[PDB]
């Protein structure tokens, strides 16, 4: 049961905050669509657009940005409350939470990629009609590697929330989670197509710096033991 | 059954602040680890129950090595710690709650978990909170249901941290009762309490550190015949 | 005055968001660049000018936000540690946070005129050539008015939260100046390049927030 | 001579009645402890005396002048000094800046006298050596003389310590109670609302405790200990 309760924890906060954020996304960018209007019509795009300008957003870019901001919000926010050490207290292994919260990510790739490949690529292609190599390559692969991104985000915050949680204010870890989770922004749409630009072949490289937080989260995890 | 310690020591950043400190606790014999706050007396009880990993000492149950191990391979052991904060497991309920833990006891076999789950809900008086959501409970509730759950996974020591943290003093006897409970099983306390006045009340002996060092160790009645607390604590 | 000691902890803290978000915006600045760098095959020479030729675009969204961060996490930091709950029970008035935001984004705005009087058309004149060939006044001037407005803003929206949440705080605070920003960024939209101007909503908008700043401030 | 006079004092959360009537008064050279259960009567009744908490209902009255609806703005420039539990001393500043800080704000002081008073205020609680000494660099146990002295100078009338034994270590109430006698011994009214009861009772001449959020008791300790009523909700021996 206490693995359960982690799921909820730990899953009702990404999907909270991927709600939350996706919000944002939209009417940040629905305002963009604002600036667009004239063309025919902009409350079309407030409800036929916005719905299938929502989901894309998560898979390329917000799911996993806010999936690191789930858990190191949602993980941490366990630990806020002390229910963490508690937890450890209790007997559950360390190496029990992580096959805890990231036993909650197979329930949530299935979320992510099932919506990167059924509805992320059909909506959003749908999205733009409703406003009537080199590159692919790069970005196909990656969004192979997506169910990899997020267990990797979901792997960098339980070495966040293992490591550099030294008694934190429940703050500092959103702006860890924001800064971090930028961070892997930045990886992604800087060093994917900075691939190109050193020569990294595909069949070796590409988006693997995004997926080396890895190496980053392997670094935050023993550094201490 | 022991929970002892041999020559602690750690620092943050090189500051030392525990040296050579050791506690020895049996089981039935309530211990506080008393003496001036951020002294060394949170950092060496933090580093026994294994919050705070150990640096140059050594801890002891009866003849195995804990120091390496970390707070939950040492609390499946014997080790069950309270903390400070609440730890009421909000999104849960206490059935709940306290079937979550047990299920960390393997050896306990699912029918028997059951039973034990309701021995400890009577135990503690909370068994008709099992449908409480656990969001909210009084103080006199919320610390029964993290001793329950604490209780659950059956532990040898069990280390209250500030138990009588913002109490008030009618409750310090259900506090000290829910002690005077873990005592009464063959169980080990062990309260980090900076409440001197309320805790010593309730403790066999006591190890009070200072500026990194335990400096008295014995009995309550023994420390006031101590010369640094007579002189450098009270006056 | 204790007001300098306001101000130099918040410059001192500012001047570290400043950079925090220049570097937020570099990468935003940069993964734009870097996207326009794969899709029209911009040269690689001159990629890292862009990114420090872009630097007045970003500051009129930063230097207002960045005083804005600063004085959040400043108030924040110093509400979480209970000083300035004792700054007005010493007989100190909120004024004196207001006046030490002043006395300190009158600085940040004149560098903010800077990057809107000189470097803004430096900025785009510079990045028009780039070596590579081998209205607007409203929003301009609402960006000044901006640092006084959220300066006078952030004051009171910092004071009341932290009781409960250390970030949870700056988000009312954050989402008020965003509903600002975007909405500000949104109405300059008709009436763009040339001498068109966009109809009397900007600053109906901006001085909304004015009067709102004012509003809860005076409690 | 001066009394800070708190009646009628009400105010509900959310709806719900945090506190009821509560008169309780104050006078200069008189150390009032608000105590009673958490979150029954306390930290909420205790600020709204102050004015960090908005009060809902109630008077204030000191110096025979209605200060209730005045927030610290006014509630502090007139006769009010409130110091709260945490670290409140300025982290980034020095002493001789941080003492002037709020020494400097009271227009109504000579300048020649304000450069002085800091200059006497800092030896009366002996922090000379701590001149300069950056705030942040000082232990728990100073923190208060410098907290104190800061909030001491504002020529203010019945300080108001908000949990004074926060950090308890119990030298630090030793020495925390001779700081406060020097505070009742300064012509000025004392009300503190600590944690615990039994220290607290030690320093207060009278203490009125506030329990479901109806104030319950006043007056000298000894009177305190014989009362059916707080003892059952409060002690219980
Ligand atoms: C906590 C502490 C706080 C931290 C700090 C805060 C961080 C803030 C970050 C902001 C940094 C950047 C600042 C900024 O961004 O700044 C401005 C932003 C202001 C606010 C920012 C600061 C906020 C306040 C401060 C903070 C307070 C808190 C915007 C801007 O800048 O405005 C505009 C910009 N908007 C944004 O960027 C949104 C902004 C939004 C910012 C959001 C900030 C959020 C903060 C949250 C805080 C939380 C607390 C609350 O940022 C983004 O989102 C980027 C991502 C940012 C995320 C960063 C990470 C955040 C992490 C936070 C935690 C660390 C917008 O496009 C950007 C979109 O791109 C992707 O979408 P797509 O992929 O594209 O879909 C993004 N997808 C993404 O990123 C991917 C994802 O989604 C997002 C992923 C993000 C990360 C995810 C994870 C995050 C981490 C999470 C961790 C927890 C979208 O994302 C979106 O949707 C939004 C998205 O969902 C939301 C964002 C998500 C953020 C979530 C954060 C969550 C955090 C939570 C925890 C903290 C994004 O919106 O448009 C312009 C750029 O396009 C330009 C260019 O200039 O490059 C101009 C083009 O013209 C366009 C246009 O696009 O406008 C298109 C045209 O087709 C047409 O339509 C035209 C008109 O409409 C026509 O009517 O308009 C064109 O030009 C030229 O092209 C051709 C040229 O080549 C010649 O051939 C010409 O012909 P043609 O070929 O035909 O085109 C053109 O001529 C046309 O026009 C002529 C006339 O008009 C004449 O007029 C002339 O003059 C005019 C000038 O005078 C104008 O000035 C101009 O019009 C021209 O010059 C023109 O010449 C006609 O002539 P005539 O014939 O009529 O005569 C002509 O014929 C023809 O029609 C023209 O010349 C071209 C280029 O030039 C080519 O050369 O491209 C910009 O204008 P500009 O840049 O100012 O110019």
């Amino acid at each position: 049961v206490l693995d359960r309760y982690i799921g909820k924890t730990i899953f009702n906060t990404i999907m909270m905050t991927l709600f939350m954020l996706v919000s944002l996304s939209g009417i940040i960018k629905f305002v963009d669509q604002l600036k667009k209007s004239g063309q025919g019509s902009y409350d079309a795009l407030g409800a036929g657009l916005y719905t299938i300008l929502s989901v894309p957003k998560d898979i390329q870019i917000f799911f996993p940005m806010a999936a690191l901001l789930g858990a190191l919000l949602g993980l941490g926010m366990l630990a806020q409350r002390s229910e963490l050490v508690v937890m450890q207290a209790s007997g559950f292994t360390r190496l029990q939470v992580a096959l805890a919260v990231m036993k909650t990510a197979i329930p949530l790739v299935l979320l992510t990629m099932a919506i990167g490949e059924w509805v992320a690529p059909q909506g959003e292609q749908m999205a733009r009609n409703y406003r009537a190599p080199g590159r692919y390559q790069l970005n196909m692969w990656s969004k192979i590697f997506q169910p990899l991104s997020v267990a990797v985000m979901m792997l960098m915050a339980l070495s966040f929330i293992f490591g550099p949680l030294r008694s934190v204010p429940m703050g500092v870890r959103v702006v860890t989670g924001i800064s971090f989770g930028f961070i892997f922004y930045v990886l992604d749409q800087i060093f994917g197509p900075l691939t190109l630009v050193y020569g990294i072949p595909p069949i070796i490289g590409a988006l693997l710096p995004s997926a080396s937080f890895f190496l980053i989260s392997l670094w935050l995890m023993m550094r201490k033991a | 059954a022991t929970l002892t310690a041999k020559n602690l020591a750690k620092a943050y950043k090189g500051r030392r602040v525990v040296e050579d400190v050791s506690l020895t606790v049996n089981s039935g014999e309530i211990v506080g680890l008393l003496g001036p706050n951020g002294a060394g007396k949170t950092t060496t009880f933090y580093m026994v129950v294994g919050i705070v990993p150990r640096d140059a000492g050594n801890i002891i149950i009866d003849d195995e090595d804990i120091s390496l191990l970390p707070l939950h391979a040492r609390a499946r052991r014997g080790i069950g710690y309270l903390p400070q904060e609440a730890s009421i497991f909000r999104r849960l309920s206490v059935y709940d709650n306290l079937m979550a833990v047990l299920q960390i006891r393997d050896d306990l076999t699912s029918e028997q978990r059951e039973d034990r789950a309701k021995e400890l809900m009577e135990e503690f008086h909370i068994e008709h909170l099992r449908d409480s959501l656990g969001q909210a409970l009084s103080g006199g509730e919320r610390r029964r249901v993290e001793i329950a759950r604490a209780l659950a996974a059956n532990p040898k020591f069990i280390l209250l941290d500030e138990p009588f943290a913002g109490v008030d003093p009618i409750s310090v006897i259900d506090i000290k009762r829910i002690i005077e409970h873990l005592r009464d099983s063959g169980l080990g306390v062990l309260i980090t309490d900076h409440n001197v006045r309320e805790t010593l009340a309730v403790c066999e002996r006591a190890y009070i550190v200072s500026q990194g060092h335990l400096i008295a160790h014995g009995t309550p009645q023994q420390i006031l015949e101590d010369e640094q607390v007579k002189r450098v604590y009270l006056g | 005055i204790i007001i300098r000691y306001l101000v130099r902890e918040t410059l001192k803290s500012q001047l570290a968001i400043l950079f925090i978000l220049l570097l937020i915006f570099f990468c935003q600045k940069l993964v734009r660049i870097l996207g326009a760098a794969v899709d029209g095959d911009i040269p690689t020479n001159l990629v890292l000018s862009l990114l420090g030729l872009g630097i007045p675009e970003m500051a009129q969204l930063i230097l207002p936000l960045s005083l804005f961060l600063g004085l959040l996490m400043t108030l924040g930091k110093l509400y979480t540690e209970s000083e300035i709950t004792v700054m007005h029970a010493c007989g100190l008035s909120k004024a004196v946070l207001i006046k030490a935001a002043m006395i300190l984004a009158l600085f940040t705005g004149a560098v903010a005129a800077v990057n809107v009087m000189w470097a803004g058309p430096w900025s785009s004149r510079h990045q028009d050539e780039v070596l590579a060939e081998a209205a607007e006044l409203h929003w301009r001037f609402t960006l000044v008015a901006t640092v006084f407005i959220m300066a006078l803003m952030v004051v009171p929206l910092s004071v009341v939260n932290p009781r409960q949440g250390r970030v949870l705080s700056m988000l009312p605070a954050m989402l008020l100046y965003l509903v600002f920003f975007l909405l500000q960024t949104s109405i300059k939209s008709n009436g763009g390049k040339g001498k068109m101007d966009p109809a009397i909503w900007m600053w109906a908008i901006n001085l909304l927030y004015f009067a709102l700043a004012v509003l809860l401030n005076l409690w």
